[PDB]
């Protein structure tokens, strides 16, 4: 029956050596809970000291979970990732599963119980190399190299495909209402269930999956830390592409209108059919800016067949499972943050807004971080696939705070807007 | 006969694809074969080579150097092409520890560990690929075919293994003598511990024997080497650190080189000594890259040796880490785009110094670079420290909350106070966010010929005044911020402004408070005078009113 004994071939393609990435700074709390983890996953076998004959080096560190003080081991795979193979098998990043993102509910179950039990293929162990360095560098960093399927691995969730499909056979066959998806170290459950009847369905296959791995006799023990037993509730039932709005006024200032207008003109590039002709007519002439000017009854006209235009959603508007997703994000103070998600410039797939004061409002790059996890999170129910974000924020900046408040077992990639968009307040 | 233990070797292999190489073997002289035969006779005694046949076709050119005048030879063994072939390592070296970071030690010994150097082994099926030759007298017999059994002293990967060889032998003597550090560089090695001599040299003792047991020969005699140390560039005593001296050469027809890095002089030194300038030095090398040229050294880089030598009249030193009293890191502005730096846990005694100099850009403020000089000192305190200091900074709590909330990007500084040392950092201007009511509306235009170099800039207001000014050699945005400019100059200490240009906006919503172009900075110091400014944006060519394309397209 069981026969686990065999590793999983995996390759990487010609021209491309293994990764080669520095790694960076750590504090030392986060360095001693490093310490203690890779004591134990060495002392589970999950990892192995090597020599100098490993060149190859993949960035570390140590995060928290939400609700969690327990310090957890994340590893920046994002260079061995796309220099790994594109995993073509089986699963390659399964069906388009749009069922997902029309549920009323989603919870998200991390699944890093985990690729342990299985092994690596011996040959492309050295290529899972890190280094856990010391403060001033004072000893050699201690360097590893995974023994089995590590986590944030691209190759490891489409390894363990044949395996977990057979883990949740009594479940999907009880409930076939229920969607489930899984990208990374992650198990996305949705279903169109009453928020307590959703609720329930979670507990259960939670103590379903605490029979394949985590408790039980052996049989089906081993796997990686069981740190499964919390849940985030995503609510995608509720969401679209926002719509443009346009102020409602008795009387409009020649500020007003000079604003107006700049929104509509922004807006005819998303809108073919936004006319600003009699508008600017008002303005014609050089009055005062806080001057009201009475609408004319040519304008009024013009106002009401855009809003008209607004109203109805953008048309020839597709995804391509080819091509990247492409996140903006702006600042609008108080907390306030607006985000399009887009491939085509003026095509959006999806816009949105993010407020929520948690640790927050004195830090701006906790509530980025956040809003930008909260970003891929969306993006990863609706395509499956993570976006490159454009933060609004300079490289340096970023670079020495987001692992500070960073808790997803996963990393999307990312670029530094330098200049500040026109566009800002027309996104609120 | 007490039995020693096996020092394992390392899989070492060669770049994929490729293989060893057969360099020609150079003619010899007589007197430089004697002398390599009897050299590669001794090291074949002690096992360091061994003899070979035609089986190998792996050659390395070796050859023969005098000791400074002396009856002994020089072995020397060209591995320049096996390092171009043998695989890369995982070299630590990389980061060299920074005295700043060290903690004080009661005692520090230097050990020696230069047989284990030769005990460590080379991996056999690699050792191949390490043959040299000696032609013998007169080419009338076959010459002598070697190969090395250890790490050998010009291999790109001797110093990666015996660095991790001795590592793995270090490690459990470390491990059951939490009390002391041990540390490893080139053919040292460093043991510290706050211990007295007695139990230190003891320990000492201890370590030797540890090496005793895989066959490692100790110095144990007193070492002809005390503290202070010289490592890295560093005087290390076990209390004290500076780094070695620094004088500032003395000449009057400065070149390309004894100003301009090369590596030293004063950023190399910058980590130790406060209210260091370079920039006027370093402006030396902008838009040159010469070969030898007696650069002239401008009045302003002079007033800047002029401090440094007065800096560098009383030498400071550096004081090691005590993880126990807090961090802080202070800072000041010395204009110029330029920053200076002091870390330190209790006053004037400044663990390490710095400085921070602003990016290439083309406008920027204050406010921001303070900002960067934050993050850099703090990434670096990372690294050496462990932890981010606490910052004392230049700039006032109201002035830091003003600037963030209102910043278009995301910004933040670590936990930090203010500290009331001029220059203090602050926000020239701000714009308003609503039209002013009772300000006059400035509608602003500028426009350029793409050929004649020709264009106007002007405006027209609600209260009739008017003006357009024509410009020779200007371009599109040129015209628009002199438009913009002109409007500040006339208008009263109130002022709405009205401008399509995208480019001027975007400039001036940056908030710069210094810039490269002198019209930007004469904006700057308009707005500086003004009470409130409001400065609207409307799109181009609509029509849209005051905005008259009619009066500089003429
Ligand atoms: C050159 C060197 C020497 C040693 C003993 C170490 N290891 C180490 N680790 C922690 N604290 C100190 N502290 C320390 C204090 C004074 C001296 C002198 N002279 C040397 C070291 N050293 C290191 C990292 C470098």
């Amino acid at each position: 029956p069981i026969s686990p004994i065999e590793t999983v071939p995996v390759k990487l393609k010609p021209g491309m050596d293994g990764p080669k990435v520095k790694q960076w700074p750590l504090t030392e709390e986060k360095i001693k809970a490093l310490v203690e983890i890779c004591t134990e996953m060495e002392k589970e076998g999950k990892i192995s000291k090597i020599g100098p004959e490993n060149p190859y080096n993949t960035p570390v560190f140590a995060i928290k979970k939400k609700d969690s003080t327990k310090w957890r081991k994340l590893v920046d795979f994002r260079e061995l990732n796309k220099r790994t193979q594109d995993f073509w098998e089986v699963q390659l990043g399964i069906p388009h599963p749009a069922g997902l993102k029309k549920k009323k509910s989603v919870t998200v179950l991390d699944v890093g119980d985990a690729y342990f039990s299985v092994p690596l293929d011996e040959d492309f162990r050295k290529y899972t190399a890190f280094t856990i360095p010391s403060i001033n560098n004072e000893t050699p960093g201690i360097r590893y190299q995974y023994n089995v399927l590590p986590q944030g691995w691209k190759g490891s969730p489409a390894i363990f495909q044949s395996s977990m499909t057979k883990i949740l056979e009594p479940f999907k066959k009880q409930n076939p209402d229920i969607v489930i998806y899984q990208y990374m170290d992650d198990l996305y459950v949705g279903s169109d269930l009453e928020i307590g009847q959703h609720r329930t369905k979670i507990e259960e296959l939670r103590q379903h999956l605490l029979r394949w791995g985590l408790t039980t006799p052996d049989k089906k023990h081993q796997k990686e830390p069981p740190f499964l037993w919390m849940g985030y509730e995503l609510h995608p039932d509720k969401w679209t592409v926002q719509p443009i709005v346009l102020p409602e006024k008795d009387s409009w200032t020649v500020n007003d209108i000079q604003k107006l207008v700049g929104k509509l003109n922004w807006a005819s590039q998303i809108y073919p059919g936004i006319k600003v002709r009699q508008l600017s007519k008002l303005l014609r002439g050089t009055k005062a800016l806080t001057e009201v000017i009475p609408l004319t009854e040519e304008a009024e006209l013009e106002l009401a067949e855009n809003r008209e235009i607004l109203k109805e959603p953008v048309h020839g508007v597709y995804y391509d499972p080819s091509k990247d997703l492409i996140a903006e994000i702006q600042k609008q103070g108080q907390g306030q943050w607006t985000y399009q998600i887009y491939q085509e410039p003026f095509k959006n797939l999806k816009t949105g807004k993010y407020a929520r004061m948690r640790g927050a409002h004195t830090n701006d790059v906790k509530q980025l971080t956040e809003a930008v996890q909260k970003i891929t999170t969306e993006s990863i129910v609706i395509w499956g696939k993570t976006p490159k974000f454009k933060l609004p924020i300079q490289k340096e900046t970023w670079e020495t705070w987001w692992t500070e408040y960073w808790q997803a077992t996963w990393i999307p990639e990312w670029e530094f807007v330098n200049t500040p968009p026109l566009v800002k307040l027309w996104y609120q | 006969m007490v039995p020693i233990s096996p020092i394992e070797t390392v899989p070492v292999k060669l770049k994929p694809g490729m293989d060893g190489p057969k360099v020609k073997q150079w003619p010899l002289t007589e007197e430089k074969i004697k002398a390599l035969v009897e050299i590669c006779t001794e090291m074949e005694k002690e096992g360091k080579i061994s003899k070979i046949g035609p089986e190998n076709p792996y050659n390395t050119p070796v050859f023969a150097i005098k000791k400074k005048d002396s009856t002994k030879w020089r072995k020397l063994v060209d591995f320049r092409e096996l390092n171009k072939r043998t695989q890369d390592f995982w070299e630590v070296q990389l980061g060299i520890p920074h005295p700043a970071g060290l903690k004080k030690k009661k005692s520090v010994t230097v050990l020696d560990v230069g047989d284990a150097y030769f005990s460590v082994p080379l991996d056999e099926d690699f050792r191949k690929y390490t043959a040299f030759t000696i032609p013998s007298i007169n080419n009338e017999t076959p010459g002598i075919r070697y190969q090395y059994n250890v790490l050998p002293q010009g291999w790109k990967g001797s110093p990666a293994i015996f660095q991790s060889s001795m590592t793995k032998i270090l490690e459990p003597f470390a491990a059951q003598n939490p009390d002391i550090v041990i540390y490893q560089y080139m053919d040292d090695l460093y043991v510290g511990s706050d211990l007295e001599i007695g139990q230190h040299r003891t320990k000492i003792e201890e370590l030797r024997q540890h090496l005793l047991r895989w066959g490692l020969t100790t110095p144990d005699k007193k070492h002809q080497k005390e503290p202070p140390f010289l490592w890295m560039g560093y005087e290390l005593h076990p209390d004290k650190w500076t780094v070695q001296p620094i004088v500032l050469p003395e000449k009057d027809s400065w070149t390309v080189n004894d100003i301009q890095k090369l590596v030293g002089k004063l950023n190399w030194a910058s980590q130790i000594y406060p209210g260091i300038k370079v920039r006027q030095l370093s402006k030396l090398l902008r838009g040159t890259k010469a070969l030898t040229e007696v650069i002239p050294l401008t009045e302003e880089a002079e007033l800047e040796l002029a401090e440094n030598r007065e800096i560098l009249k009383e030498p400071v030193h550096g004081v090691y880490y005590d993880p126990s009293k807090d961090l802080i890191a202070e800072i000041q502005k010395q204009g110029q785009g330029q920053w200076t730096y002091q870390i330190y846990q209790e006053p004037f005694k400044n663990l390490k110094t710095g400085k921070y100099a602003r990016m290439r850009g083309a406008h920027t403020n204050d406010v921001k670079q303070l900002t960067e000089a934050v993050q850099k000192i703090t990434t670096e305190s990372i690294v050496i420290w462990g932890k981010t200091p606490k910052f004392k900074l230049p700039i006032q709590k109201e002035t830091w909350e003003t600037w963030w909330t209102e910043y278009w990007q995301a910004t933040w500084i670590p936990e930090w106070e203010f500290v009331n040392t001029p220059p203090l950092v602050k926000l020239w201007y701000q714009l308003e966010k609503e039209p002013i009511v009772g300000a006059e509306t400035f509608y602003v235009d500028g426009a350029a010929n793409r050929e004649t170099k020709l264009g106007k800039a002007g405006y027209v207001t609600n209260k009739g005044r008017q003006k357009v000014v024509p410009l020779t050699n200007t371009t599109n945005q040129k015209t628009e911020l002199q438009a913009i400019y002109l409007a500040l100059q006339d208008s009263g200490l109130e002022v709405n402004i009205v401008t399509d240009s995208q480019y001027a906006l975007g400039i001036i919503q940056a908030q710069p408070d210094k810039s490269e172009s002198e019209l930007v900075n004469q904006i700057i110091e308009q707005l500086i005078k003004k009470e409130k400014v409001y400065l609207a944006w409307v799109p181009a060519h609509k029509g849209i009113g005051g905005n008259e394309q009619v009066d500089k397209l003429v």
